[PDB]
RNA sequence: UCCAAGGAAGGGCAGGCGCUUACCCAAUCCUAAUUCAGGGAGGUAGUGACAAUAAAUAACGAUACAGGGCCCAUUCGGGUCUUGUAAUUGGAAUGAGUACAAUGUAAAUACCUUAACGAGGAACAAUUGGAGUCUGGUCAGCAGCCGCG
């Protein structure tokens, strides 16, 4: 409540609108955006050099955003981050089952105001029929998962394509409707990227090498929090990793001033201002004689009784300057304390929906936790006896497990978001949804359940008299072993005799039953072997 | 989901019973 | 309720049940706090699981058992239940015909 | 390892600074120039008593012990007992974890064994009835200390139990602008292995000095005989002064060593007790450093808190001069509008989780 | 409201949300600088479980091994045996949907017609439920012997 209300005072017509124009690459996008540019600036402008600053009244300023589907990791940063999400369908979409699974992104990184619009239909259908099949797929979204929402149906009218009310009503519900906010985007100061210089202190040769990192300056505007109230502080680069900032800048007898100059002893300060250890609780006190005196007269207490940004980097190093290009849109995060800090993470999980495969222990998982993503061993475990007593290697359609694994520590507990990798030439999407949850609880130094079974079947049994022809082969083993206490699947107690010098597998061992021969003598309590670390 | 239902609908759901009627109640009256 | 048949509320905490068939496992009960009253009242999921689903801190759906009052079985002293969590509808996400939000 | 810091002052401070931010300190050249240079016994049991409830912490210290590395883990605590040495009172090592009782991720279910008083540290009503009621403000609902035994030097035979119940992720907002207004004052006169007139000799000398004021004196008798006084002779008196509008107190303390005059130590402690008011706004001068600590930790909002320029000295410089070497914080002052006294507002944001 | 600093200009007005409006003077009449053409006159298109209409999801044969088959009385028991397990398998069939041409023609669209495609169970993919003394899985807690959910 108070970390969205701390949003909306500060933030006026500089920090811009946050627009997210995301669909499949195969569509025409350009034309739908160059036609909103139109109806923002004048009717002249028709050119994609995006992310770029466009100036458009006191109102609100609008800065339009836009990536393919082939890229997979803003798949996710876009995601978490946007105001809203432009969705261009075809007329072919629906149950195309790998192309569409960023739905279900948007779905776990929360859904902000979100678009169905359909144009390629005009270029499919030609018939009365497709009355029926806009409301069919309004039955499918958005429809169907939030109410009330729009869809929007427009003309196939490339190059060439209108200025007329139709634009006017799809920046009708942009301008009119506003978004609705994100627990913890608002915990963070969070900066996109505007403007992007390099500088390289100039030109020398320690300026070039095959380590050689430059004067990166960056510039934009805020959203979120005031991210100047530290400076030095921690920053995390998406698809690079974590970083501290070099110089942040930002382009939109007094006591109190004596207490934190540092060159002043404080016998100074109170010297200058008026007229040592803690440890010791007692407050300083004159004497017993003066206070006496003093204290003689009780009247002196018997009252008391009834924004623009332009931020410094010497990062990166010298392997991302092969990595330039024309700006992919990439904002930057920000770490914290408890949450910069590694270790055990215990997170509850659930399976992806139109999902057709199992999890297992030892495929590694890319994890996204707030602005970070780590591939990682996702070990699992359950409990049946509200405590662990067993352990999973997959995950089956029959119960759904909980993960416990070395990664970052992150107190607060935030929600979950477990994707698996695919490469672009395999599906279609950026990544295939694996799992699902929160972070459930924080646990580390923590060891694992994992028992196994000792194989012993018997043939003729009474209750405290009795062998087995093969559980073991080994006197020494029994006779280190017998003040144990053996069981069976049953649930049947006993506990070894002795081994009766007989290492065969025969031995006397005493039962509160008599075993039944569908049953088997086992033992449980076994090896708890480590952590994967990655 | 379940796989379960096989079983007819409609008119066919309302064929099954009137056979089945046929067979119970012959018997029944005798 | 207000002699309403319905009332929207946020969970503060989840308590433990247990039961006996098929064996012991927990049916689990909450404590939600009534946003238009302030009353915090015992409220019942029927289901299987969920207990992962719903969370601490969720506004959250309540209704009625349908014996005005009343707790249905076993269960001491409970009247209410929950049918929608965060407006998502609880049976929804019970096969998979839905997907919890970011909260 | 890379804030450094001097000397052996605010030692129990600079631990629970870079426990609760989770961040590396160092802290290097302690008594250096001292014919025992490093750590003395209760420094040591100190950070023993740090690694009974945390995880992941790591400690490095120097052989002399001049220098020592702190490296902070997460804390968990639970329940043990601690032995702590004759050097220090047991009320030395509870003062800092009452800074990390409510951040918890288990109870703190501790026994403390030992010497329960002295000169220097805090007594147990003040822990009990002075510190206690202060936590209480910012939501800290149940905290409880039982005392077993009493421990009195040198021998000591005291046990006490602190339990605390009440765990919170941040503390609530102050808003503290008014100098509140004095109800009633209490105390507790208590005694081991020795009369109940010798309390009663306590009682007189401050009902020889606070029989002038309007406000009530119910001064509580606390005799201890028998295997639950501990080993030692020995007494001591803390008078409580009480706000019953919201809350608030202010106490004095002190101990009797043997051979003196017990009146003259109801008197004292009474006399203290005047000046201490006289000296404050809202909190005690050491209710201050318990205060001052549970401002920056809070969710990230703006307080007021009434402080008096009594409770300005070099103790008090320091202490906003750590918190800045730790968490960056600078602490905003106003003076008061108002023209019969000379006090300022406290105004300190709490950090939230901001880095 | 603008300002070159002189001056100039408009009347506090609709409309939307809170509880997307396109086309034509072909009709009727009116006007005409009138056999021409126009008509913020007029005519056509968009909009949908609070209700609600008609009815599609399979039809008919076939053979072969086969029967402890059903009903009622929770019962103690009695009555009635024309029954299914198999793509064994076979030809029908219609139209959901795909499409020339014509009609209509505000210029004009839909509507009413129809050459040419479209079934052997993955079909050309219906439920919300209700019960269940069924089938499976190591747990208060316990030995001397047998067992609990």
């Amino acid at each position: 409540l108070h970390v969205p209300m701390v949003d909306r005072t500060p933030e006026d017509d500089p920090p811009p609108f946050i627009v997210a124009v995301v669909g499949p690459p195969g569509t025409g996008k350009t034309t739908l955006i160059r036609s909103l540019v139109r109806r923002m600036t004048k009717s002249t402008l028709n050119d994609i050099q995006g992310p770029i600053t466009v100036v458009s009244g006191k109102h609100r300023r609008l800065t339009f955003l836009e990536c393919p589907a082939d890229d997979l990791n803003a798949m996710i940063d876009i995601a978490k981050i946007a105001d809203l999400v432009l969705l261009l369908i075809d007329g072919n979409f629906g149950f195309e089952m790998e192309t569409m699974e960023f739905l279900n992104i948007a779905q776990h990184h929360g859904m902000p105001r979100v678009l169905g619009v359909a144009t390629h239909l005009d270029l499919f259908k030609s018939q009365s029929t497709l009355r029926a099949s806009k409301k069919r797929l309004k039955h499918r979204f958005w429809t169907e998962v939030y109410q009330g929402a729009k869809l929007f149906y427009l003309s196939g009218v490339i190059n060439g394509r209108y200025p007329d009310r139709e634009i006017l009503n799809l920046s009708r519900f942009i301008s009119v409707m506003k978004f609705r906010p994100l627990k913890w985007r608002n915990e963070h100061p969070y900066m996109l990227a505007d403007r992007f210089t390099d500088l390289t202190h100039p030109e020398l040769i320690e300026t070039q090498g095959l380590q050689i990192d430059r004067k990166v300056a960056i510039y934009g505007y805020l959203h979120g929090t005031p991210l100047p109230s530290a400076p030095g502080t921690r920053v995390h680069i998406a698809g690079v990793g974590d970083f501290s900032v070099a110089q942040i800048e930002k382009l939109p007898w007094n006591i109190g001033k004596l207490i934190y100059m540092d060159n002043i002893s404080p016998e100074e300060c109170i010297r200058r201002w008026r007229g040592v250890d803690l440890e010791k609780f007692v407050p300083y006190f004159d004497t017993f004689e003066k206070l006496a005196k003093k204290w003689k007269s009780v009247d002196a207490i018997k009252e008391r009784f009834l924004s623009y940004v332009r931020i410094v980097f010497e990062k990166v190093p010298m392997e991302f300057v092969k990595n330039f290009n024309p700006k992919f849109p990439i904002v930057m995060g920000g770490l914290l304390p408890t949450e910069i800090k590694f270790g055990i993470v215990k997170a509850r999980l659930r399976r992806h929906r139109w999902h057709k495969k199992i999890l297992k222990t030892n495929d590694p998982l890319v994890l996204s936790l707030g602005w970070r993503r780590f591939q990682t061993l996702p070990i699992y475990t359950t409990t049946d006896s509200r405590t662990r007593t067993r352990m999973l290697k997959y995950t089956p359609e029959h119960t759904y497990c909980n993960a416990a694994f070395y990664g970052p520590l992150c107190s607060p507990n935030t929600p979950f978001c477990g994707v698996q990798i695919v490469a672009n030439s395999d599906t279609g999407n950026g990544f295939r949804i694996a799992a699902t949850g929160i972070v459930e609880e924080i646990d580390v130094n923590i060891e694992i359940v994992k028992k196994l079974k000792l194989v012993g079947f018997p043939y003729k049994i009474f209750k405290n008299t009795a062998f087995i022809k093969d559980m073991f082969s080994s006197a020494m083993e029994v006779a280190r072993f017998e003040g144990a206490q053996i069981k069976t699947v049953s649930g049947i107690r006993g506990e070894i005799k002795r081994a009766l010098s007989k290492p065969e597998g025969h031995y006397r061992a005493a039962f509160e039953d008599k075993i039944l021969m569908s049953d088997i003598v086992i033992l449980r309590s076994w090896y708890p072997v480590r952590v994967k670390k990655f | 989901k379940t796989e379960k239902p096989k079983k007819p609908k409609g008119r066919a759901y309302k064929r099954l019973l009137y056979t089945r009627r046929f067979v119970n109640v012959t018997l029944v009256n005798g | 309720f207000g002699g309403s048949s319905h009332a929207k509320g946020i969970v503060l905490e989840k308590l433990g049940i247990e039961s006996k068939q098929p064996n012991s496992a927990i049916r689990k009960c909450v404590r939600v706090q009534l946003i238009k009253n302030g009353k915090k009242v015992t409220a019942f999921v029927p289901n299987d699981g969920c207990l992962n689903f719903v969370d601490e801190n969720d506004e959250v759906l309540l209704a009625g058992f349908g014996r005005k009052g009343k707790a249905k079985g076993d269960i001491p002293g409970v009247r209410f239940k929950v049918v929608k969590v965060s407006g998502v509808s609880l049976l929804a996400l019970w096969k998979e015909k839905k997907e919890k939000p970011r909260s | 390892k890379y804030t450094t810091f001097q000397g052996s002052q605010n030692f129990r401070l600079r631990i629970v600074l870079a426990t609760l931010s989770g961040k590396p300190i160092k802290i290097e050249k302690i008594r250096s120039g001292d014919l025992n240079p490093g750590l003395k016994d209760y420094e040591v049991s100190f950070l023993r008593l740090i690694e009974s409830v945390t995880n992941g912490s790591v400690i490095e210290i120097s052989y002399t012990g001049t220098t020592v590395i702190y490296r902070p883990g997460i804390i968990v605590g639970g329940a043990s007992t601690h032995i702590c040495p004759s050097s220090k009172p047991v009320g030395y090592f509870v003062e800092p974890m009452l800074y990390l009782a409510p951040f918890s991720k288990k109870k703190f279910s501790i026994l403390f064994k030992g010497i329960t008083a002295s000169h220097n540290d805090a007594g147990i009503e003040a822990i009990k009835w002075g510190l206690m009621p202060v936590m209480e403000k910012f939501g800290v609902r149940e905290c409880a200390l039982h005392t077993l035994k009493r421990g009195s030097p040198p021998l000591g035979g005291g046990e006490v139990h602190l339990v605390v119940d009440s765990l919170i992720a941040q503390p609530i907002t102050m808003h503290e602008i008014d100098r509140p207004i004095i109800s009633s004052i209490t105390g507790v006169a208590y005694s081991t292995r020795v009369s109940p007139s010798l309390v009663n000799r306590m009682i007189d000398g401050a009902k020889k000095v606070l029989k002038n004021l309007q406000c009530e004196v119910n001064i509580t008798a606390d005799v201890w005989r028998g295997e639950n006084s501990g080993k030692s002779p020995g007494w001591g008196i803390t008078l409580v002064a009480q706000s019953k509008q919201k809350g608030w107190s202010y106490f004095a303390e002190d101990i009797g060593d043997a051979g003196s005059i017990p009146e003259e130590l109801g008197e004292k402690v009474a006399c203290q007790l005047l000046e201490e008011i006289s000296k404050s706004a809202a909190v005690g001068r050491n209710q201050l450093p318990l205060a001052i600590v549970y401002m920056v930790i809070g969710k990230e909002d703006i307080g007021r808190l009434r402080i008096n320029k009594e409770q300005i000295d070099e103790r008090f410089i320091i202490l906003l001069r750590d918190i800045k070497k730790i968490f960056n914080t600078e602490v905003f002052l106003k003076p008061v509008d108002e023209a019969d006294n000379e006090d300022m507002i406290a105004t300190i944001k709490g950090i939230g989780f901001t880095n």
